[PDB]
């Protein structure tokens, strides 16, 4: 009823923001439970969503869900849809090699703050990288399991290459003995230096 | 199996209490901050028990 | 180790142990779940154990995404009350209130130490928010605990159940032994503040019970008291002191007053009383008298 | 099918009245009157201690050179039978000299936690000596290169002080125990001296009552601070943990609480390799 | 006449500043941006454009405050107060709460209730309720600065549309869902009487 | 603006965005974190003075959990944790309420570890499972020197190792008593969108609408706010009109 | 031997400069008898550290009911006069309503009459510790032979 | 008074710009002129009716006993319960600058900051903030920023990396008159 | 606050860890043969 409104409403469609005519009436729609339940039930328990540790007797809470994809595919560059028989390891080899470096971020201070500037940032990255080239990687905390075979790291050494999974000989040749230490950023980064080395138109019609 | 039954894990429990307790940390806890009738009463007698 | 005691001390002990039973303190100002500002405990009962049971599963559920919502309400107004704001006036008049403070004489806090005990004290309102925030995030349905006050948000504590049998006749010739009994599920709601919207929704839930289900609230929550020494002031004993004949039978109504005793907040100024002997008369300083009477001068 | 209404996060877990973030801008200009906790002066990353006491720093200020060393050093009885040669001239040199020094050296020790006024009560010294000097020096303008060599001198000299005696003794923040072994070695010298501090012949009854007010609470938690304050109570702690020390430790230590509790078990006890 | 009086404002604030550099006539480059003049006949701006339409509404945080940064002059906590008012008839709660925070920050001493009224107006407006009941419960909590009664008038104003509002996720199968949030008014009320607010001076609607 | 063919650098950019946004973080540990052996902590270092009467507390310093009894006997009221200080290497027992741990999200019981993606099989339909072995017991990882000895025979060992491996279609069934499950959620409203199927369904829970239509029907009692700003009435309260005595 | 710091030693004048620093940050601890400027003992400084931590940790029995009433939101009245003391104090009592058979006839004001007469009691309950404060008058309230 | 605290507080003690020329004209020589100033300072307020009211004082009659005790009481109500003297008795605040959020997204609580042209001098005359995309953007871990990249030079990097964003960090506030009491600072200690 | 909390509704404050109202129930009731071993 004001031209007030009828000026803001138009403002913020302009802007590209929600009316505030249609937040009139609450609606409450479709909570993620529900639908869940609903896809669960639509499903017969939504077989081949299950992992295989759900069929086994004593799941965890975290087996009781269905599968989603989490942030952790998301830096893996040879990860595809349908992995050929070695990668689902190495790229588990990976998210261990993450896990000790947060872990050693968390042991040493070098974890991130929140209005961390990206010279303080790149600073606390380089002294984590320093720090975690000298570190072994710990096996004992590599955790196998739903449907992943235990893969030593000396096979995914002769499979996908020394260049994967660097030996501190290796990692001292790229940025210039068998044994794995946690990867770092700077590494990585010189990898993949290596390896990149009118308003108001009208149609015919109306015309 | 667990490590103890269930009259077991009472009589651990209560050496855990005797062993951190402390008379002034119990200002104002109830009952539960009586320590343990069996050992308490004991160190009370040390006077007539002289080991 | 063998443990042999005194039977005085364990006569002595036994006795001690029942009589402070219900003397605790609940609202401490501590860490985690021993220590709170208020306690709500919400005694459930039915007729059947596994009603009480599934009933203290339908409103444990309720007041933890109730409660999470309200400490939420809390800390979020918390932190903002740590990111910056005015000290009150009135809490500045409060502290520089004492005559005499802890090093002689008046102790001038200004607003930068006021604001010091007014952020230390809402530090704490931070730590004891989150302790029940996380603990509301805790049980889900794959893995649940209710029972336990470390694993969830409000816990439920056991009851005794209240039974009562009866012993009559089947007829002389045999006698039958039914007992009524009814069972209990109480639930522990421990806040570090006083919320009415809380309190509001925890009377509500008498509405929506099971069958043949009722309830019942305890509250326990922190209240400041005045002890107002000029009511009740501490005077020397008087010069005939009280007998037992003044603590007869039926001397609690004939013989004694209620607390407190009326004591004369007027008085008349005699023929050659001046300032300083109304004050000697009435004990007090000159200057004191002149300010309950500004209007004379 | 979706909501109308707003889509917000839930509230963050993250405790933000322990989160030391990084140091701003506006915090180090606001770092004069902050009130922090024993954690926030001494932290472990970005201490706001150093960043309190390295404000007061005179900048681009520097050595200066061995030649200025030498005519500073002689200005006294070599320089001064060459801009005048008569009585009562040398006689208000040596004077001006004299008081020009004796006040420089009370300028380097007065103001050491004010920078600005430092800097204008030596510019107000500076002027008021370069004046009467240009009265009756003139001697081919030399007493004015040597008065602005004792200005670069005892900037310099502040500087260095409050570097070497503040700064580098509330430096390694490890050694202090992030600002709680401070705390520790407080309570520990409260510990030794009852007798001199808390007693019917040491402080009044109020004093007493509200020292055990205090400690007899649930939790005893230590109170934030201003930076100054915070600078005292680190540098008395410092001072008071050598009586504390056995006498075998009390030059060379690990930590400033260092064989100060009689029995802890260190994790760096048993792996000597 | 919005505009007509928004153009009579800016007409007169370009008469006062003129007024106020012949006034004014050391900081001489910088005269008379830096005086308290300028930064009251600013205020005093703002608060005439609140009036007027909605362009001019909206003009006050984009084109008079950038004006005001682009001259030189300092505000004060009437310029912050009417812009978050400005946000708030807008509509745009994240920078209004954006200048509260910019205030608890910095100039902590200074907020008065009108922030406060500012923000509970415009969460009333972008219809965010549990906003308002932040605010209010955070106004409780801090006590400083005091309520005013229009403070309760926008708290209950803020209850009583959410309690009207009808609902469409169970689409009403038994009855209007919201109308229990009136049972938070005898709440509040109970506030008022510890707050000082006197529930008298509230409108009769 | 993160390299995404750096899996390190990409992950170090979603840590330090989840640390921005507060999602990530230190937060005061429950008993439900999984705290356990090698974990780096915050913890508030306690001081100890002879004329404190409970405890003094400290600032929260960086340590390592060396072991925590779990169990309510080996741990009573309040709980202890055993850590070590990165500054000193001083071992000690601080309480559970002065430990916080690096959360990595919000809802989580054990909040510690990281979310991990699964396999994805296309025709996830055949899966097969050893009944007998479902998290394989009796194979050897490790060759022993009593191998050579063992039986050479092939069909023996595919035979049970094939019989007793059963597909994950035939393991459980769908029965009647699946349809009319109850909602291990408190629901907002009963949702009449299965009700084909369930026949017989019951809530454990009531829903949100019917709690708040139960609410919105029975008023409030005044009295129940029980504010009090002035003080007890010591001479009158008690002495008040005969209907509306005490 | 790496591992071992040199413990500073500080002069007595550093610690007479940084108490003068810390008298003229807070004025009115010198103007309230906290601390003093001299260095007269050799237990000064420590004194005033003892000092110092007194006046930043004990708060006032009027200025914490104040406190708790803002934030925490504790009912009750708050006493500034010298003659007036605060303690902070729990009350326990039951509320009871019926929801069953009691909930509405002509029975119904007798038996919540009952459940409410039945559930009279008030438990007040005080720390001996909390009235160990000092009064207005700077004396304390509870000593040990109050 | 007030109004040369409020100057001295702005910069924190020397003289700001903030008290050279107030909101308070100078009074006329005449009764009715007297009556005008406080109709037309003080003119939402009934003044008469306040300084009838602030005469007596719990019986006694102050306005002809103490003469500036009943002059302060008087200014303190009519400086109380005048709205314009609470809007012009007002101290100088510092002026919150508008931000963007970052072209290359490291944080969400770094930004971009708009920087006055007082600030930085020189450089092109610009446009109005928020048609860039400046807009209030501030929290409690907001930090606040100048946003360049460093060169890139004819080397190995050339299209993998994101042209790393070298940071300056500029203040969340412009001080105004601390800004005009240092360039006057600049203009008379120099000379 | 509201009557309906947040955490209902709002898919920003999904749980993560929860799970579905059929799969415990299902993974209860399943019988697994007690006999693995050959002897005992």
């Amino acid at each position: 009823q004001n031209k007030f409104d009828i000026m803001r409403r138009e403002d913020r469609l302009s802007k590209g923001e929600q009316d505030l005519t249609e937040r009139n009436t609450i609606h409450y729609g479709v909570p993620i439970q529900q639908i869940v339940d609903e896809f669960v039930f639509r499903h017969r328990n939504a077989r081949g969503e299950r992992p295989l540790d759900y069929f086994k007797p004593f799941p965890n809470f975290r087996a009781l869900r269905l599968n989603r994809m989490y942030r952790d595919v998301e830096g893996f560059s040879l990860m595809k849809q349908r992995p050929e028989f070695l990668e689902w390891e190495l790229f588990t080899r990976y998210r261990q090699h993450h896990q000790q470096r947060r872990r050693l971020a968390l042991l040493h201070g070098l974890e991130p703050v929140a209005n961390e500037t990206a010279q303080e940032r790149d600073t606390r990255r380089h002294r984590l990288d320093e720090i975690c080239e000298r570190t072994p990687f710990d096996e004992r905390e590599m955790r196998v399991n739903d449907d992943e075979m235990r893969v030593s790291v000396e096979t995914l050494r002769s499979w996908f290459g020394v260049y994967m999974l660097p030996s501190p000989t290796v990692v001292n040749a790229v940025l210039g003995d068998t044994r794995e230490h946690v990867l770092s950023s700077r590494y990585l980064n010189r990898l993949l230096l290596l390896e990149s080395y009118v308003p108001h138109e009208q149609p015919q019609e109306v015309l | 199996f667990n490590e103890f039954d269930a009259k077991g894990r009472e009589y651990v429990q209560y050496m855990r209490e005797f062993a951190r307790f402390d008379p002034r940390k119990s200002r104002g806890n109830g009952q539960k901050g009586f320590p343990f009738r069996d050992a308490y009463l004991t160190k009370m007698n040390e006077a007539n028990q002289k080991t | 180790f063998p443990f042999q005691w005194k039977t005085e001390d364990w006569y002595e002990y036994e006795v001690a142990k029942v009589r402070n039973r219900r003397f605790v303190f609940e609202n401490t100002e501590e860490d985690g779940i021993r220590g709170s500002e208020v306690t709500y405990k919400i005694v459930l009962e039915g007729f059947w154990d596994h009603h009480v049971m599934k009933l203290a599963e339908d409103v444990c559920m309720f007041l933890k995404d109730v409660g999470r919502q309200i400490v939420e309400e809390k800390l979020v107004a918390v932190r903002r009350l740590l990111q910056g704001g005015a000290v009150d006036p009135e809490l500045l008049a409060a502290f520089n209130c004492a005559r005499a403070g802890p090093f002689g004489g008046l102790d001038e806090y200004d607003k930068e130490e006021v604001a010091n005990f007014l952020r230390s004290d809402l530090r704490r309102l931070e730590e004891q928010c989150l302790s029940v925030i996380n603990r509301c995030n805790v049980p889900v349905p794959g893995a649940t605990n209710i029972y336990d006050p470390h694993t969830s948000w409000p816990h439920v504590e056991k009851l005794e159940p209240w039974v009562r049998m009866a012993e009559f006749w089947t007829s002389e010739m045999s006698t039958a032994h039914y007992e009524f009994r009814k069972f209990f599920r109480v639930i522990i709601c421990k806040l570090p503040f006083q919320s009415t919207e809380f309190e509001k929704r925890m009377y509500d839930i008498r509405h929506w019970l099971h069958r043949q289900t009722s309830c019942e609230f305890h509250t326990i929550y922190r209240r400041n008291v005045i002890h107002d020494s000029a009511v009740f002031p501490t005077e020397h004993d008087p010069a005939t002191p009280t007998t037992h004949e003044h603590h007869r039978m039926f001397s609690f109504a004939l013989d004694w007053q209620s607390a407190p005793v009326n004591r004369l907040s007027t008085d008349t100024v005699h023929e050659g009383e001046s300032w300083d002997a109304v004050a000697q008369r009435l004990g007090c300083s000159v200057g004191e008298l002149k300010d309950a009477n500004a209007e004379r001068e | 099918t979706l909501h109308n209404q707003r889509s917000a996060a839930p509230e963050s877990s993250v405790s933000q009245s322990h989160t030391v973030n990084a140091p701003t801008v506006d915090e180090c200009e606001m770092l004069a009157e902050r009130w922090g906790t024993m954690n926030y002066w001494h932290n472990d990353t970005f201490p706001r201690l150093v960043v309190f006491l390295k404000k007061l720093l005179v900048p681009d200020v520097s050595p200066l050179s061995p030649t200025a060393e030498s005519l500073l050093s002689m200005f006294e009885k070599v320089v001064i039978p060459k801009l005048t040669s008569d009585e009562e001239d040398r006689r208000k040199l040596v004077s001006l000299w004299s008081e020009t020094t004796l006040q420089a050296e009370a300028a380097v020790t007065k103001f050491l936690f004010q920078r600005g006024s430092f800097e204008s009560m030596l510019h107000r010294i500076i002027t008021d000596a370069l004046e009467k000097m240009s009265t009756l020096a003139l001697g081919g303008q030399e007493g004015n290169l040597a008065l602005e060599a004792l200005k670069r001198q005892t900037l310099f000299k502040r500087n260095d002080y409050i570097q070497k005696r503040l700064i580098d003794v509330v430096s390694n923040s490890a050694y202090l125990g992030y600002g709680d072994s401070v705390w520790q070695v407080f309570f520990a010298a409260v510990e030794a001296n009852e007798e001199n501090l808390l007693s019917d012949r040491a402080t009044t009854d109020a004093i007493r009552a509200a020292w055990e007010g205090v400690m007899r609470e649930d939790v005893v938690r230590l109170p934030d601070v201003t930076g100054v304050v915070a600078l005292y109570l680190t540098l008395v702690c410092i001072r008071e943990s050598g009586r504390l020390v056995p006498e075998e430790l009390k030059e060379l230590s690990s930590g400033l609480e260092d064989g100060v509790r009689p029995g802890v078990r260190k994790l760096q006890q048993y792996p000597l390799i | 006449n919005g505009e007509e009086r928004a153009q009579e404002a800016y007409r007169w604030f370009d008469l006062a500043l003129t007024s106020l550099a012949v006034d004014c006539g050391h900081f001489v480059p910088y005269l008379p941006q830096g005086t308290a003049a300028a930064s009251h006949i600013t205020n005093a701006l703002m608060r005439t454009l609140l009036t007027c339409g909605y362009t001019h509404v909206a003009a006050i945080p984009d084109s008079v405050y950038d004006r005001m940064g682009s001259m030189g002059i300092s505000p004060t906590i009437s310029t912050y107060e009417l812009v978050m008012l400005a946000l708030s008839l807008q509509g745009n709660m994240v920078e209004a709460e954006s200048i509260l925070s910019f205030l608890r920050s910095h100039h902590s001493e200074h907020i008065t209730v009108e922030s406060f009224n500012a923000l509970l107006l415009g969460h009333r407006e972008a219809r965010q309720f549990d906003c308002c009941d932040a605010i209010w419960q955070e106004l409780v909590d801090r006590r400083w600065p005091r309520a005013s009664p229009l403070t309760a008038e926008l708290y209950l104003r803020s209850i009583m549309d959410h309690a009207n509002t009808p609902t469409s996720e169970p689409l009403q199968s038994f009855a209007n869902i919201n109308v229990v949030e009136k049972k938070k008014v005898p709440l509040v009320l109970a506030q008022m009487d510890e707050l000082g607010v006197p529930r008298t001076h509230l409108s009769r609607v | 603006a993160y390299n995404r063919g750096n899996y390190v650098e990409t992950q170090d950019s979603i840590w330090e965005e989840q640390t921005a946004s507060g999602q990530e973080g230190w937060s005061p540990a429950t008993h439900a974190d999984g705290l356990r052996e090698g974990l780096p902590v915050r913890a508030r270092r306690p001081i100890f003075s002879s004329s404190a009467e409970q405890r003094i507390a400290g600032g929260p310093q960086r340590a390592v959990i060396i072991q925590y009894h779990h169990q309510p006997f080996f741990n009573p009221e309040p709980r202890l944790v055993k850590v070590a200080f990165q500054c000193d290497g001083t071992i000690m027992e601080v309480p559970i309420s002065d430990v916080m741990i690096w959360q990595r999200r919000y809802h989580g019981p054990e909040r510690t570890v990281g979310d991990e993606s699964r396999r994805y099989n296309p025709a996830a339909m055949r899966r097969y499972v050893d009944v007998t072995d479902p998290f394989n017991e009796k194979t050897s990882n490790t060759e022993h020197f009593l191998d050579k000895y063992e039986p050479k025979r092939n069909a023996d060992t595919v035979a049970d190792k094939y019989r007793t491996t059963k597909q994950i279609t035939e393991i459980d069934k769908w029965t009647r008593y699946d349809s009319a499950r109850a909602d291990n959620y408190r629901p907002l409203s009963i949702s009449h969108r299965r009700d084909y199927i369930r026949m017989g369904y019951i809530p454990r829970y009531t829903p949100w609408e019917w709690i708040a239509i139960q609410e919105a029907d029975q008023p409030l009692i005044a009295e129940q706010i029980r504010q009090d700003n002035i003080g007890t009435s010591y001479f009158f309260s008690l002495n008040r009109y005969w209907r509306y005595k005490a | 031997n790496m591992n071992v710091v040199q413990r500073p030693c500080i002069e007595d004048g550093l610690l007479s400069l940084v108490l003068e620093a810390v008298t003229k940050r807070h004025p009115n601890w010198v103007k309230a008898g906290v601390i003093q400027t001299t260095l007269k003992d050799p237990f000064d400084a420590l004194r005033w550290m003892m000092h110092i931590f007194i006046r930043l940790s004990y708060v006032p029995h009027a200025g914490a009911a104040t406190i708790a009433r803002l934030s925490r939101r504790r009912i009750g009245p708050i006493g500034l006069e010298p003659h007036q003391f605060n303690v902070p104090a729990e009350l326990g009592f039951v509320e009871q309503y019926d929801n069953l058979q009691y909930k509405r006839y002509d029975w119904q004001g007798w038996y919540q009459r009952m459940l409410d007469v039945h559930n009279r009691n008030v438990s007040l309950r005080c720390r001996i510790c909390d009235l160990q404060r000092l009064d207005g008058n700077g004396v304390q309230f509870v000593d040990m032979q109050t | 008074q007030t109004l040369q605290n409020n100057a001295v507080e702005a910069v924190g003690a020397g003289s700001a710009p903030w008290s050279i020329l107030g909101p308070l004209t100078a009074i006329g020589p005449t009764a009715e002129d007297t009556m005008v100033w406080l109709q037309q300072h003080y003119g939402d307020v009934d003044v008469m009716s306040i300084m009838r009211w602030a005469r007596f004082r719990k019986g006694k009659d102050l306005m002809a006993k103490d003469r500036p005790q009943y002059l302060a009481r008087a200014a303190a109500w009519i400086e109380l319960l005048s709205k314009r003297n609470r809007e012009m008795e007002e101290v100088p605040l510092t002026y919150m600058r508008k931000s963007k959020p970052l072209v290359l997204d490291t944080n969400s609580n770094v930004r971009v900051a708009w920087q006055t042209p007082l600030m930085r001098s020189g450089g092109p005359p610009r446009l109005l903030a928020r048609e860039e995309g400046y807009v209030f953007h501030h929290s409690n871990s907001s930090r606040f920023v100048e946003e360049t990249y460093r060169h890139p030079g004819e080397s190995l990097q050339s299209r993998y990396l994101a042209l790393q964003p070298l940071h300056t960090e500029v203040s969340a506030k412009e001080d105004f008159q601390r800004l005009y009491y240092q360039a006057q600072k600049h203009h008379k200690q120099q000379e | 606050s509201a009557n309906i909390p947040r955490s209902v509704w709002d898919p920003a404050q999904h749980n993560p860890n929860w799970s579905d109202s059929y799969g415990h129930d299902i993974t209860n009731r399943r019988a697994w043969p007690a006999r693995k071993w050959t002897v005992g």
